[PDB]
RNA sequence: GAACGAAAGUCGGAGGUUCGAAGACGAUCAGAUACCGUCGUAGUUCCGACCAUAAACGAUGCCGACCGGCGAUGCGGCGGCGUUAUUCCCAUGACCCGCCGGGCAGCUUCCGGGAAACCAAAGUCUUUGGGUUCCGGGGGGAGUAUGGUUGCAAAGCUGAAAC
RNA sequence: UUUUUUUUUUUUUUUU
């Protein structure tokens, strides 16, 4: 039924970007989703956001810039050992000028660019550009 | 079979539209007026043109035509456009319509001048 | 109005028949084209005058 | 887009639409560069200066233009409080 | 030798030479109507090839009516290309018409780098896609001096579009050029439409050519 | 010939061949 | 292809509707798929009303009507000139005047 | 703003015309203009935001310099009366009657125009010029009703345009605002013409009946 | 692995109106053993058991989320000194107005798609990954042969090759 | 109310 709620969040983000609306409602909340949007915010692709704290499970409302072509989730959360990123680079990123990958390292939810410097690797959550 | 050809009706409307003035309601006169104001290569074409010209004259003398109007009909339609009396752009300068627009003019900053009163049941359509 | 030209051409393939027909333009005076207009193409004169008020 | 030489590489910079921050294409002929004029203060006379609002094609086709022009004029303050 | 015969007010701007380059027209996406406007903006855009001329048949009451369908791809090698499809009952007529329709449908091409900024770009800015019918043409950036690895028809089209290096991936009836060339054309037309994180700067909105040269427009109407 | 009656003729042939097998087991 | 969105009939929620016989060729047809009409008739010829109006005993207060739920199938109704064909955008129509 | 704000003469003329009522159906993008349901199943448009769209439409019309580029259409015979006088009232190019599809697209015909702004009366009656806008890159100011769709509409003025009186009052007041923003007459002075020209004369018979009674 | 599963069919018991395979004639046709008409068998009915198939069709697996509007209609729930029936409050009754939930649907649209017909899903797909079962790989041979298994039988399930 | 059949292969495409 309800599984991998990161996908449920990011397909709503995708439909709202393709439609052209301003702000999205997402009924589940995860620390995964919050740190994912933190990476997207720090790299500037979204705007400011706000978490309605339900006692049960909150709801995230995100102001949208309008730059987001495509965000999404790789489904089974594959492992990625280092010196195996370049497969995912050529397979997922639209170019060698932009695009980002969200790894899950032991030292936090990191970025494709911070991961190669921190020299960790780990599991893939998703991608956005 | 008087279904008359496109070129005949075309030349006839051009003839009446240029020279409404010379043409009268008499067929044999209008026939010879057509040879004065036009160049018609044949006598059958003269007769066809003059016949439909007289049938158009019995419409234009009757009323205005959707095809083309003469200068007199132009001036009369311009008169009917710009006729201005001083009557009813404004009524008596209180008009009563609605309690909902009374609420509206309570909202918007105005003087709440005078009465507005209907109350209705709920049989809309 | 229509000047018919029908000629033969002998080649190694055989024969080629050519037909050329040219509609002459209506010029009212001169040797260029014919002097009778088309019975469909009817010319009129442009409007006459303007001023006509009483005195 | 700049190279390592710092040269402005690209031929033209497309109009990012002021409604929803999306590129007006080279053939997106539904797009319009709306212009609205400036007004003076209490004198109320015309100013020769004007403000420019761009509306792109799919926004115009859907109908976010009617909301969008007032919401773009309202943040600019030219319509109301 | 014959005169340009202006109409439609953009051409009167062209004859007064008040619009500098074709980039000013692509800034506002004004509808181009006459063909020799781009001849005045580009005197070196004669570079073209007829892609394919194929017959189509209409089964009419006596026999099959034949008429030929001509494909012409023109291009300046700086990044401007046009594609024209024209069907007519004569070869020379259809070729002239397809040339004029390509002159009308010329569009610019964005050209980016493979991943190193060094200079004078050589490839598409990203993996773009184009679709026409059931044909998907996917353009992927390529390293420097690779060449264009593709079918001969879009190799010609990207050779005209100023691309030196590209990877292509087709899917569908690639046998039909009538959809395949239009798919490649839509792919290279979407390149300025696709956003990029170095083109986020807010627009400047320079003036319209109409409001910039209203006085010429008033004196040419009057 | 319909697929209906094609199945019917193959079905009748199958019953005939089954009778032949049961006649010589 | 689909020639119609509704597949001709009007069954959508149901799984099976009763059949009803047609009048002409007596074929059973599901009762929404059938061409249904309703003949309200004066039981006399309307030209022959006046003959009975002459020699009628009462003061023309008896006016009997004959009401029949008339029920066609499509394979013979088209032959019997009711449900005449239309165009692509003309199939989207409803009740005739 | 504070000087272009509404006065009591304006709302007196609005309530005298009857623009406050509307139709019975809403477009979903027409929610923000209209105010309240009524007892007779009638939706009342406000006047506060009604003046605002008229203000912005006036600013957009004064924005184009050469007023001949202002092209004004009405198809129906309500606004066919108003458009012809509104065009000569400022500078505009009138086109009423049959719209002649292909007005803006093909150029073989001498009847060809290249406008930079369009004002229409009814979108559902002008389904064709709004469609022709999208090829030739021109905006749209539309006198939208309560039940009118908003495709290819940039600035929508909420009103009722069934009755001829509200149509004529809007065209009068729009010209009245555009000419003041040009600077013909100042704000603190009435406009020198009366909206019946802009309203609409029907079968004269009753016109010359009024003349014959007023002999 | 398991329960239901239309019509027809099979095995007992009861009866048998109408219809009616088979069969019989009469006509039509060159020929009819076919359509048309007259008669009429099994079955159509019910009670017990079996068979498990269909254009079993929305030719659209199931769950979940997002993405336009509009008027309906069915069922609950809520709001509305509008109207109307009791006797006289009072309630549920009957319309009218509107909202909420989910159900069967429909009109419109450049939401986006697809080869198109068309679809608010057949969309959110070369920018391709929510979870999961069953499946197809040019047409024929063929759902045939041949094995196994179920069935009283009709047959069902699984199922190939030469060419 | 009828009303059935009627060899077999012959048919290729341009420059501006
Ligand atoms: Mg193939
Ligand atoms: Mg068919
Ligand atoms: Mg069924
Ligand atoms: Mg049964
Ligand atoms: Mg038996
Ligand atoms: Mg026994
Ligand atoms: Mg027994
Ligand atoms: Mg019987
Ligand atoms: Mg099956
Ligand atoms: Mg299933
Ligand atoms: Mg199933
Ligand atoms: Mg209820
Ligand atoms: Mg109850
Ligand atoms: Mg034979
Ligand atoms: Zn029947």
């Amino acid at each position: 039924v309800r599984m991998n709620v990161l996908a449920d969040a990011l397909k709503s983000i995708n439909n709202a970007e393709k439609r052209g609306k301003r702000q999205v409602l997402i009924r589940p909340c995860s620390k995964v989703i919050v740190r994912f949007l933190t990476v997207m915010m720090k790299h500037g692709y979204i705007g400011e956001f706000e978490i309605i704290d339900d006692h049960r499970a909150g709801k995230i409302v995100v102001n949208l810039t309008g730059r987001l072509n495509k965000c999404g989730v790789i489904s089974p959360r594959f492992d990625v050992q280092l010196k195996d990123l370049e497969k995912w680079q050529n397979n997922l990123l639209p170019s060698r000028q932009f695009g980002f990958i969200v790894l899950t390292t032991s030292a936090g939810i990191m970025d494709h660019e911070e991961a190669r410097r921190k020299h960790t690797g780990g599991k893939i959550l998703g991608f956005f550009f | 079979g008087r279904v008359r050809t496109k070129t005949v009706k075309k030349a006839a409307r051009v003839i009446i539209e240029k020279y409404y003035t010379r043409l009268g309601n008499d067929f044999h006169t209008n026939k010879r007026v057509c040879e004065e104001i036009a160049i018609i290569p044949s006598k059958k074409l003269r007769n066809k043109i003059a016949g439909y010209v007289t049938h158009l004259m019995k419409r234009i003398q009757r009323g205005p035509v959707r095809g083309i109007s003469i200068k007199l009909q132009e001036e009369e339609r311009e008169r009917r456009d710009n006729y201005v009396p001083e009557v009813s752009a404004l009524d008596q300068e209180i008009i009563e319509v609605d309690p909902d627009t009374k609420e509206m003019l309570k909202l918007l900053d105005f003087g709440s001048l005078s009465n507005l009163q209907v109350t209705q049941p709920t049989v809309g359509m | 109005y229509v000047d018919t030209a029908v000629r033969h051409v002998l080649l190694r393939q055989g024969v080629l028949g050519i037909k050329v027909k040219i509609m002459l333009p209506w010029d009212p005076t001169g040797k260029i084209g014919p002097k009778k207009p088309l019975p469909d193409h009817v010319s009129i004169v442009e409007p006459k005058d303007e001023i006509l008020p009483t005195t | 887009m700049q190279n390592d030489a710092g040269e402005f590489v690209d031929l033209y910079v497309p109009r990012k639409c002021s409604a929803s921050n999306r590129i007006i294409g080279a053939k997106d002929h539904a797009s319009i560069q709306m212009n609205v004029a400036e007004v003076d203060k209490v004198t109320g006379r015309f100013n020769g200066q004007f403000k420019t609002y761009a509306i792109c094609g799919a926004i115009r086709r859907m109908g976010e233009s009617d909301d969008s022009i007032l919401r773009l004029a309202k943040a600019d303050g030219i319509v109301s409080k | 030798d014959k005169e340009w015969m202006p109409v439609t007010k953009l051409g009167r701007l062209v004859k007064d030479m008040k619009i500098k380059s074709l980039e000013e027209i692509y800034l506002f996406s004004l509808p181009i109507k006459e063909s020799e406007i781009i001849d005045f903006f580009l005197g070196a855009s004669l570079k073209d090839e007829v892609l394919k001329i194929m017959p189509v048949q209409k089964q009419t009451r006596a026999g099959q009516r034949t008429r030929f369908k001509a494909f012409v791809a023109i291009g300046d090698y700086n990044g401007h290309v046009g594609l024209g499809v024209k069907c007519s009952k004569e070869v020379a007529t259809a070729i002239r018409g397809a040339i004029i329709l390509a002159k009308l449908s010329i569009v610019p091409v964005r050209r980016g780098y493979w991943g190193n900024k060094i200079g004078k770009p050589h490839t598409v800015p990203c993996k773009v896609t184009g679709r026409c019918g059931s044909v998907l043409v996917r353009l992927i950036p390529a390293p420097r001096g690779t060449g264009i690895v593709s079918a001969p028809v879009p190799k010609k089209l990207l050779m005209m579009a100023g691309i030196d290096d590209c990877y292509t991936s087709a899917r569908g009836c690639t046998a039909t050029l009538g959809n395949f060339a239009k798919a490649t054309f839509d792919a290279i037309s979407k390149t300025y439409s696709y956003l990029t994180p170095d083109l986020w700067k807010e627009t400047v909105f320079t003036k319209s050519p109409y409001q910039e040269f209203t006085d010429h427009l008033v004196k040419t109407h009057t | 010939m319909r697929a209906k009656w094609r199945k019917k003729r193959m079905r009748r042939l199958k019953r005939k061949r089954r009778k032949m097998r049961q006649r010589s087991k | 292809t689909k020639k119609r969105r509704n597949n001709g009939r009007a069954k959508k929620g149901r799984g099976h509707v009763q059949p009803i016989r047609c009048t002409n060729c007596a074929r059973c047809v599901p009762k929404d798929k059938a061409i249904k009409k309703f003949v309200i008739r004066n039981i006399v010829e309307a030209a022959a009303v006046r003959d009975i109006s002459e020699a009628s005993v009462f003061d023309a207060y008896v006016l009997p009507k004959l009401y029949v739920k008339l029920h066609y199938c499509v394979s013979c109704a088209i032959h019997s000139k009711v449900v005449r064909n239309r165009s692509r955008e003309a199939r989207k129509d409803r009740t005739p005047p | 703003l504070d000087v272009l704000q509404m006065k009591e003469e304006d709302v007196l003329k609005f309530l005298a015309a009857g623009t406050h009522l509307g139709g019975t159906n809403l477009d979903f993008q027409m929610e923000q203009y209209i105010y309240k349901r009524k007892s007779d199943g009638i939706y009342i448009i406000n006047l506060k935001r009604t003046w605002e769209k008229l203000l912005l439409a006036a600013r957009a019309i004064v924005a184009i310099e050469n007023p001949a580029d202002v092209s004004v259409i009405s198809s129906r015979n309500t606004g066919q009366r108003a458009v012809l006088k509104f065009a000569a009232a400022t500078g505009a190019t009138p086109i009423a009657g049959r719209f002649t599809p292909g007005t803006f697209t093909n150029q073989i015909q001498a009847a060809f125009r290249e406008p930079r702004l369009l004002v229409v009366t009814d979108p559902r009656a002008d389904h064709q010029p709004l469609t022709e806008a999208s090829y030739v890159n021109l905006p749209t100011i539309a006198l939208c009703n309560t039940d009118s769709p908003l495709r290819y509409v940039d600035i929508a003025i909420p009103c009722n345009n069934k009755g001829a009186h509200s149509v004529g009052l809007m065209w009068w007041m729009l010209a009245r605002e555009v000419l003041r923003m040009r600077g013909t007459i100042s704000r603190e002075h009435p406009w020198e013409v009366m909206p019946d020209l802009y309203f609409y004369r029907d079968p004269e018979e009753i016109e010359k009946e009024e003349q014959a009674a007023a002999e």
